[PDB]
């Protein structure tokens, strides 16, 4: 739905 | 709220090889609710092309995430590969690295060694979520 990332890592 | 395949043909109406582009892309919108169909100018204001564009779920160390991309079907899809860019949010910046380059651009094996028809928009999705799943195109902002 909505564009998400994960953190650094 | 959906793209019936009318306004697809309409899209590729000057592509080589329409009602195939058009099978696949139905293929893919449908399986993958996020991707959508955008008929717009690539590089020049002549230069128009249809891409998918929207997010892939990609899982990722126990998350699944919407995955931005975009994927430019070439006037000569599916004899030629599409050109894919990771497309980041404010919120994230590209990972450039194995698989991303500088631009955003997308490098893979399924790309480079691409042959119709064998190869196809789903397989080449399914590789990305592989892919990207050991090594995210894209992280958040900390």
């Amino acid at each position: 739905p909505e564009p998400t990332a994960p953190p650094e890592e | 709220s959906a793209v019936s395949e009318s306004q697809l043909k309409k899209m590729v109406s000057k592509y080589k090889y329409r009602d195939l582009t058009v099978r696949e892309t139905v293929n893919v919108i449908t399986l993958y609710k996020d991707l959508k169909p955008v008929l717009d100018s690539y590089g020049t204001g002549s230069r128009e092309l249809m891409n998918l564009t929207g997010t892939i779920p990609v899982p990722y160390r126990g998350n699944t995430y919407n995955i931005p991309i975009c994927l430019w079907l070439l006037d000569t899809y599916p004899y030629n590969p599409p050109i894919c860019f990771v497309k980041p949010t404010s919120s994230m910046t590209i990972k450039t690295g194995k698989h991303v380059d500088a631009n955003g651009k997308i490098y893979l094996p399924y790309l480079h060694e691409w042959k119709h028809p064998q190869s196809d928009l789903l397989g080449l999705i399914q590789v990305m979520i592989v892919v990207f799943g050991d090594e995210p195109p894209v992280f958040s902002r900390p």
